[PDB]
Formats: structure tokens, C-alpha cells, sequence
């Protein structure tokens, strides 16, 4: 009835352990341009200061 | 912000190379961006000249030590009062 309530107490620990391998290991997950910077204008691309605009600018 | 708005209010004289860059990083998983290279070469060349600096440099010295100097089609200079003169 002791090493009973050993056993709970270490996967206690054991759980906390492999709690703080994951979330030090989601900080250095890469993330997308839609969570990390502006949600919606997800996209990167500019179509930048169109007044005087030239056709053939796009690539 | 103001990111390609040239002068007159259109576009840089070097957007389409970085519309270019930003296509490919748009569509590239962070840390596979080595293939992304190749359009940042073309527009950090577009920004500063400089590949093309060292092409004109290696063509003018090998035409500044000849003494024919120029047998082709030449560049003619003009006076500003003289665009349409003939």
C-alpha cells in the first residue's frame, strides 16, 4: 500500500517530464505566415503602390 | 506600409524580382528555403548591380589595352541643343 502510492506519485513526475519535453519541443516548431504574422492577408505578396502601375510587373 | 511605391507612386525599378522572392517564400516550408535562393540572388543583384558591375569591369579591361580600340558600330555623342539635328 506504499509502493502503490509510489507508483502514483512517479508517473505523476514521469507525466510532467514527458509534459515539458512537448511543450519545449512546440516552441521550436516552425509556424505559418497566418498564425505567426496576420491572419487574414495570409498571403506574402505585395501588389505594391499601384497608381502609375506597368503591365508586366508580376513574376 | 510604403513597400514598392516608386516615386510617382507606382513601382519600384526593382519590384518584380522581389514579387518573384516573395512568391517563392510564400510557397516554401521554413527551413527548406535553400531552393528559395536563386530569386534572391536575381533581385539582390537587381537592388545593387553588382554581378553585372564585374561583367563591365572584365569587358573594359580587356578593350582598354588594345590599341584598334573599337571596330564596330560606335556610340555617337551628341550636344543637348542637338537631339534631331540631322
Amino acid at each position: 500500500d506504499i509502493l502503490n502510492e509510489e507508483a502514483k506519485i512517479v508517473q505523476a513526475l514521469n507525466n510532467q517530464r514527458e509534459l515539458t519535453i512537448k511543450m519545449h519541443e512546440l516552441k521550436r516548431e516552425e509556424k505559418d505566415y497566418a498564425h505567426s504574422y496576420s491572419p487574414l492577408f495570409s498571403d506574402p505578396v505585395p501588389q505594391g503602390g499601384s497608381i502609375g502601375k506597368a503591365p508586366g510587373s508580376s513574376r | 506600409t510604403a513597400a514598392g511605391i516608386s516615386l510617382t507612386g507606382g513601382r519600384n525599378r526593382c519590384f518584380s524580382e522581389w514579387q518573384s522572392f516573395m512568391h517563392c517564400t510564400a510557397k516554401t516550408d521554413a527551413k527548406s528555403r535553400a531552393q528559395c535562393l536563386p530569386n534572391f540572388e536575381d533581385y539582390m543583384e537587381c537592388l545593387h548591380h553588382t554581378k553585372e558591375k564585374a561583367r563591365l569591369r572584365e569587358i573594359e579591361s580587356v578593350l582598354k589595352q588594345k590599341k584598334e580600340g573599337l571596330e564596330a558600330p560606335p556610340v555617337k555623342v551628341i550636344p543637348v541643343k542637338a537631339i534631331g539635328l540631322v
